């Protein structure tokens, strides 16, 4: 049902599709080092890419359904020279008709043209004056779909966003070949990251939409912030779901010592360009294989690792005394040889029991495989202290709704431009 | 039927009169005077607290604007509603036993403000701490004149207002001895913290639990039990008095020969007794307003109304004037530097009212500074550094920041007015206020001084009175107070220094009192013993409600001109006189 897939291969672009689509890659195309799949377009006239596909599948109907999808990385607008600068990421229009994917300021924008000049647009809007975002320099999720006799609708990670009717709309030309290129954009620095691109010749509905997002989500692997993935060896800085405004900190080292929560957060603001929160605030967290067999720094479900802790540039180990009072007991960072049999295995999990994705979890477990159970916060005389317990697994037993074991981890990104 | 009932109240105020001349002066007035001195010099504290601990409680409760002056006006306010309601329920229920509560609702309230920590509660714990003493000067005073004999009424009446004048000055001595002490950080409860100023809570809330301690051991004025119909009582108190007078005379065999006293005749629970105090209270206000006493009633409103609002808009005027005196010699002394262009170096430093303009600071780490009123004005910082930076009063308006970090700093967004900052971070900000709360340092000191000179300009002037008030009059005392009040109002002209307003403020203390003692004895006089308290209270709580007319009107006034003031005090203050001379003569009579 897929008319046009390009994917990564062997040092190339490849449709996955029987159609056999043309793709050529400028010179200036970048990759990442770990998720190849994934591309960076920059904003050069030589970082292109173009794909031709072929005259039988080329939209020239005014009855014809039809969706696209993709996965798209914007990094964060910082000065005033990006406001009011819509630029086109994405184009198929010939002799002024066809279909466009454009960004401007805090916005992604679908644009269909027929022949008689006649503009559709549905946009999706997202604040960058927010504390804590789910969208800037994030990977998100675009499913557009076109029923050219009801409506078309725009969904950002398998949720409907804006819908607009587009029975007004005549015949639409489209392009024989389309656009990956950053168009009309006056910010000589801005990029963006684009990856598994899919088009198909049917309105899709919510369900085969969420369907879709989980096959790509890659659901089996740990994903940090950004929503790359999570490898070994890396500094992390931590945050905490439900309380998003403290970062993780320690005050003392050895078991006398505990890490706990301190807040408030920083700030970093631009005069109403943005005024997001500090992410670079706390104490790194880096992953350690020790079971994992895997060859490659990918961390994947189920994998037990151990976790070390950055103090004044000085790696510790997390651990925790299996025997103390209560079930929340509490956690501490301490000297790598000096830990002895205090416990240190702690399983990652991304995806829940029926295989659900959900955020990135820590299950502390003993030496004989003992769940001490999930990681995360309890209040002692108004102390935010690190601590593993089994009440998380208790009310996920029960299907209640945990406080504090959903955690994430935040690399440093040229996106997000902090200064640490 | 209304002749026989004055008769009735005619022949038992002759009989009182000759039962106190017989018991005579002695030992028991001068206890019950120093008792109700305790009594009044708990009111005479009470005013003075709101204003010593605001310099202090601002900081220390993140105070803004529109909530210092409400907790300035609460004890007023407190004040006008427990005047009227004691006064109201001691013709009912007793002055002895009105003043008791009224005293114990005043040393619970004001011991509780003492712990409080938030604003609102602080106002309901004041505001009740103010209707609990509003009730003590009718009572006081209505309490007081009914055990003496009319041969030295105005001088033994005039003798008791020393002791607010001794309230206020245990109330700046206080403040004097424990407020400066801003190192005491009693520590009961993280999230609380005891200052300095709470302690001087306590302090101020002492007075009136010993005033409660002395009056548990006095007895019940006899005439108010005469009027209720009680009379084996008040022949007990009467020959108590009798005994004590003559045992301290030398005296202790004579016997008391009255042995029998003229009575007024006596013509779902809880609500119904409720209901009928509050009917009989409302007949006794009404009765104030009787044809009888209706031109007496309008008279002494307009009395009271003037004098409260001129003493108390002057009285809060003064200091207002001497702040604002303080404030424009400081921003004289303003140093200015246009334009400074700095490259790389360090900078420690405690600048004190200075405004550096036009600066130019290229890679500029400022560390451990302390600013007080420091304006930087049109500067530009790249890729500066601000750590450990300490501020009061400093602003940064029309500034650009670029690549700056802001690191333990106290510079929160209110202190960046119409500034743009590019690519800053802010990281680990110091705790503070949201807004702006000013800073009070050793400038406290001398308040204190004033308040206490100002206390003290009140003791000549009470002396005189009490040592005339038989000789001259009441209405020519009032008169000759109240138009050397005015004439020291107009004088307020010659005066534009710190040590001229503090003159003048001496000057109008000192000469306003008489015309107070003159008032005071004249509403005690003027009334019969079964409305004294009701209209005592009704009265002062009149008194309150335009000391908070003239304290608003007055304290609007500071800054702009010193003629309204001068105007507005010497206009009612006339108006007060003329209306007083007209009043009725009560000197040599019998207490009706
Ligand atoms: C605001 O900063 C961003 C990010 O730069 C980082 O943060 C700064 C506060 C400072 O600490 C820099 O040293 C950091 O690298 C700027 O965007 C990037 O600027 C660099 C220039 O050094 C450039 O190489 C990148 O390509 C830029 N990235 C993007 C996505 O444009 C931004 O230019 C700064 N704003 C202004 C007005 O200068
Ligand atoms: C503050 O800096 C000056 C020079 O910038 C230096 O001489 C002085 O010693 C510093 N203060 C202290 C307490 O060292
Ligand atoms: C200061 O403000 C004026 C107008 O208020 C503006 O013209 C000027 O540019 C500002 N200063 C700087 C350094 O920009
Ligand atoms: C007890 C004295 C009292 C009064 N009601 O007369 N005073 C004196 C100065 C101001 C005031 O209220």
């Amino acid at each position: 049902t897929s008319i046009l897939s390009i994917v990564y291969k062997k040092d190339d672009l490849i449709d996955l599709s029987r159609y056999g689509a043309k793709i050529n890659i400028g010179d200036r195309v970048y990759y990442d080092s770990i998720d190849k799949n994934q591309i960076k377009l920059i904003n050069l006239e030589s970082s292109t890419i173009e794909v031709i596909l072929k005259n039988a599948i080329v939209y020239n109907s005014m009855y014809e359904n039809f969706s696209t999808s993709f996965w798209i990385k914007i990094p964060k607008y910082f000065s005033k020279i990006n406001l009011n600068n819509e630029y086109t990421i994405i184009n198929c229009i010939e002799n002024n008709s066809g279909w466009k994917v454009s960004l401007n300021y805090g916005e992604i924008i679908w644009t269909l043209q027929d022949n008689k000049q006649n503009i559709q647009r549905v946009v999706f809007k997202y604040s960058q004056m927010v504390n804590i975002s789910d969208y800037i320099n994030r990977w998100i999720f675009v499913t557009i779909t076109n029923n050219r006799l009801t409506k078309s609708k725009i969904y950002i990670n398998g949720r409907l966003i804006d819908q607009k009717p587009i029975s007004n709309l005549g015949n639409i030309h489209a392009s024989n070949k389309i656009m990956f290129k950053l168009d009309g954009c006056r910010d000589p620095r801005r990029y963006i990251m684009i990856k598994y691109f899919n088009l198909f010749d049917k309105e899709l509905n919510e369900k085969e939409i969420k369907d879709l997002y989980d096959s790509q989500s890659n659901s089996g692997i740990l994903k940090d912030f950004w929503g790359n993935y999570l490898q070994y060896d890396k500094p992390y800085y931590m945050l905490n779901l439900f309380d998003p405004n403290k970062y993780v900190d320690v005050n003392n080292i050895g078991i006398r010592g505990y890490m706990y929560l301190k807040g408030p957060r920083g700030s970093v603001v631009t005069t109403n360009i943005y005024l997001n929160s500090t992410l670079y605030e706390g104490t790194k967290f880096i992953i350690k294989k020790y079971a994992s067999g895997n060859e490659d720094n990918i961390v994947r479900n189920n994998d037990r690792v151990y976790i070390n802790v950055v103090v004044k540039n000085k790696e510790y180990r997390l651990a925790t005394n299996a025997s103390q009072a209560g079930v929340e007991k509490i956690l501490s960072a301490l000297e790598i040889p000096d830990v002895g049999n205090l416990s240190q295995v702690v399983v990652m999990k991304s995806k829940d029991d029926q295989g659900i994705r959900n955020k990135c979890k820590m299950n502390l477990q003993d030496n004989n495989g003992n769940d001490i159970g999930f990681i995360g916060f309890h209040l002692y005389d108004n102390i935010a202290k690190l601590v593993a317990s089994n009440w998380y697994n208790r009310q996920v037993g029960k299907a209640s709704r945990t406080f504090g074991c959903s955690w994430e981890f935040i690399p440093v990104d040229d996106g997000w431009g902090e200064s640490s | 039927g209304e002749a026989q009932r004055r008769k009735e109240r005619e022949e038992l105020a002759q009989q009182y009169e000759a039962i106190l001349r017989e018991c005579g002066h002695g030992r028991f007035q001068w206890t019950l005077y120093f008792v109700l001195g305790l009594a009044l010099m708990a009111d005479g504290v009470e005013v003075f607290v709101v204003g010593f601990v605001l310099p202090s409680a601002e900081k220390d409760m993140c105070l803004s604007d529109s909530n210092k002056g409400m907790l300035g006006l609460i004890v007023y306010l407190g004040m006008m509603v427990g005047a009227f309601l004691w006064g109201g329920l001691a013709d009912r229920l007793g002055r002895r036993q009105c003043l008791l509560i009224s005293l114990s609702v005043n040393s619970v309230f004001a011991f509780f403000s003492s712990f409080v920590q938030g604003y609102g509660t602080f106002l309901f714990c004041r505001l009740l701490s103010g209707v609990g003493i509003g009730g003590s000067i009718p009572i006081v005073f209505s309490y007081f004149s009914e055990f003496l004999a009319q041969e030295k009424r105005g001088e033994h009446l005039s003798w008791l207002c020393m002791f607010w004048m001794i309230g206020g000055v245990y109330a700046a001595a206080m403040a004097w001895a424990i407020i400066p002490h801003y190192g005491w950080s009693f520590q009961m409860g993280s999230a609380y913290q005891f200052h300095s100023w709470r302690v001087f809570v306590l302090v101020c809330a002492f007075p009136s639990v010993f005033a409660i301690g002395a009056l548990t051991t006095q007895p019940e004025s006899p005439r108010f039990f005469l009027e209720n119909g009680k009379h084996d009582e008040a022949w007990m108190v009467l020959k108590q008095v009798h005994d004590t007078n003559m045992r301290a005379k030398g005296h202790p065999e004579r016997v008391f020969s009255v042995t029998h006293i003229k009575t007024i005749h006596q013509e779902q629970r809880w609500g119904v007794r409720a209901l009928s105090l509050g009917g009989q209270v409302w007949g006794n206000f009404l009765s104030c307003f009787g044809p009888e006493y209706r031109r007496i009633t309008l008279m002494m409103m307009g009395v009271w109304f003037t004098m409260s609002f001129s003493y108390y808009g002057l009285t809060v005027w003064f200091p207002d004037m001497i702040r604002h005196l303080q404030a424009v010699d400081y921003a004289s002394r303003t140093k200015v530097f246009p334009g400074e262009r700095v490259e790389h170096v360090t900078f420690n430093f405690t600048l004190e009212n200075q405004i550096h303009r036009g600066g130019q600071y290229f890679n500029d780490k400022f560390i451990g500074l302390r600013l007080k009123s420091v304006s930087f004005e049109d500067s530009l910082f790249e890729e500066c550094y601000f750590e450990d930076v300490t501020s009061s009063n400093t602003f940064f308006r029309n500034c650009t920041f670029i690549n700056t970090v802001f690191y333990n700093t106290d510079l929160f967004e209110y202190k960046f007015v119409n500034s743009r900052l590019i690519n800053s971070t802010f990281l680990h900000n110091k705790e503070g206020c949201p807004l702006d709360v000013t800073g009070t340092g050793e400038g406290a000191y001398m308040v204190y001084f004033v308040s206490f000179l100002g206390t003290l300009a009140v003791l000549p002037g009470n002396i005189v009175s009490a040592l005339l008030m038989d000789k001259i009059g009441r209405l020519r005392m009032l008169a000759g107070s109240s138009v050397m009040s005015c004439v020291s109002c107009f004088f307020l002209s010659f005066g534009n220094s710190e040590s001229a307003m503090i003159a003048l403020l001496c000057l109008f203390g000192g000469v306003s009192i008489a015309s107070w003692n003159a008032l005071d004895v004249l509403t005690v006089e003027l009334y019969p013993s079964d409305k004294r308290t009701t209209a005592f209270g009704f009265l002062n709580a009149l008194c309150k409600l335009a000391a908070v007319l003239g304290i608003s009107i007055f304290t609007s006034f500071v800054g702009i001109t010193k003629a309204a003031p001068i105007l507005f005090a010497s206009a009612a203050l006339a108006l007060g006189s003329s209306l007083a001379l007209k009043l009725p003569e009560t000197r040599g009579q019998v207490l009706q």
